[PDB]
């Protein structure tokens, strides 16, 4: 195992200075990552993996051979969110946050809509199989439920108006922040599910704050997505680029906001809207504390700008 | 068999009737009124026709971004 380094993107989103307040290890907070699975025993991830599940072929399974990452994409994304702050490897945006690895994609990154919908449902139900155990209508942010507070989606496709979108809406309504990559084609707009108003579309910047040429335009926010070092199978590390590497930086930032807010107030913030410019919702706080790059205000390259955990948390707690 | 996702009116749909047309239930969603079913491609008409069945979606491929 290599000595720990802090990847540049972790510093760019202003995560490390938040860790004296919270590293995300507030017990009610989980981040569900719907992706290719996880290297569940990776030494720089294992302690943060709260649930390792697969919904492949419509069967909910925690068997290790079903849930283990065969691609590497899920492992890398999970690492950016939650690699442990210790003596090895890398360190996540929220290096103390619990992770649900929900494998919805096979070795080749292929899956079916039904398995993705079941994966979203699993993130809401949590390991107990029940969305709202005490029936109070509080799901995300309820310490007596086990629902995830953030869902990080590594999918791209055309518009859906079916049971799948219905499931995304249920997650939003449960108070869960949903995050997805704008896409990697340099196209004029975000792919789905990033394009839904319930979901934060994330674009990619390089280390000089240039928008990446591959980053699909009109995102909601942007984040480090070029030359991103993170965990990779087997107990290893890899450097990748993509709006999909930008996405976990934002998920990690959301986890820090909700962990710090809950730690202070015993509740979480409402998710909010793409339009939001108040301090009263997660997305509001993300938008107003983002580094406004490019033309003043929201623009087609950067969205609201580059997310910043230090400023976001300060806003949330003040 | 093909895999489909059925939107249902829970007040009228009878899931036990699925077996008769040669299908089986794969997963019943807890949070939306839908069920994934495997059904021979040719009972799809019979399925669409069953009481409480509102919509029949084919399963579609998702791809990693
Ligand atoms: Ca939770
Ligand atoms: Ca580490
Ligand atoms: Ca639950
Ligand atoms: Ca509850
Ligand atoms: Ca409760
Ligand atoms: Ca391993
Ligand atoms: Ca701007
Ligand atoms: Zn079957
Ligand atoms: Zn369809
Ligand atoms: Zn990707």
């Amino acid at each position: 195992q290599p000595a720990q380094t802090i990847p540049w993107g972790i510093e760019r989103v202003k995560a490390p200075s938040v860790w004296s307040i919270t590293d995300g290890s507030v017990s009610v907070i989980q981040v569900a990552v719907l992706d290719t699975g996880v290297d569940y025993d990776h030494p720089d991830l294992a302690a943060n993996i709260a649930w390792c599940v697969s919904t492949l072929r419509g069967k909910v399974s925690t068997k290790l051979r079903d849930c283990a990452d065969q691609n590497g994409h899920g492992t890398h994304v999970i690492g950016t969110i939650a690699a442990l702050n210790n003596d090895i490897g890398v360190v996540g945006v929220a290096p103390g946050v619990q992770i649900y690895s929900v494998r919805v994609l096979d070795a080749r990154g292929s899956g079916s809509y039904s398995d993705i919908a079941i994966g979203i449902e699993q993130a809401i139900l949590g390991p107990d199989g029940v969305a709202d155990k005490d029936g109070d209508g509080i799901i995300a942010g309820d310490p007596d439920d086990d629902a995830a507070e953030v869902i990080s989606m590594s999918l791209g496709g055309p518009a859906d108006d079916s049971y799948l979108y219905d499931m995304i809406i249920q997650a939003y309504n449960a108070g869960i922040v949903i995050v997805a990559a704008s896409g990697n084609e340099g196209a004029p707009s975000p792919s789905y599910p990033a394009a839904y108003p319930e979901v934060i579309a994330v674009g990619a910047i390089d280390s000089n704050d240039n928008i990446a040429s591959f980053s699909n335009r009109q995102p909601e926010v942007s984040a480090p997505g070029v030359d991103i070092l993170s965990t990779y199978p087997d107990d290893s590390y890899e450097t990748l680029m993509g709006t999909c590497m930008a996405t976990p930086h934002v998920s990690g930032v959301v986890a820090l906001i909700q962990a710090a807010y809950y730690q202070k107030y015993g509740k979480i913030l409402p998710v909010g809207t793409f339009d939001d410019i108040s301090k009263n919702t997660v997305r509001g706080i993300l938008h107003i504390t983002a580094d406004d790059l490019g033309p003043t205000g929201w623009d087609a390259d950067y969205g609201y700008g580059v997310v910043r955990a230090a400023l976001a948390v300060q806003a949330a707690l003040g | 068999t093909i895999r489909v996702i059925v939107s249902v009116d829970k007040a009228k749909f009878n899931p036990h009737e699925v077996l008769g047309i040669g299908g089986h239930i794969v997963y019943q969603f807890k949070l939306i009124p839908a069920v994934v079913v495997d059904v021979p491609a040719n009972a799809v008409g019979k399925l669409k026709k069953m009481p409480g069945v509102e919509k029949v979606e084919f399963d579609h491929q998702a791809v990693l971004l």
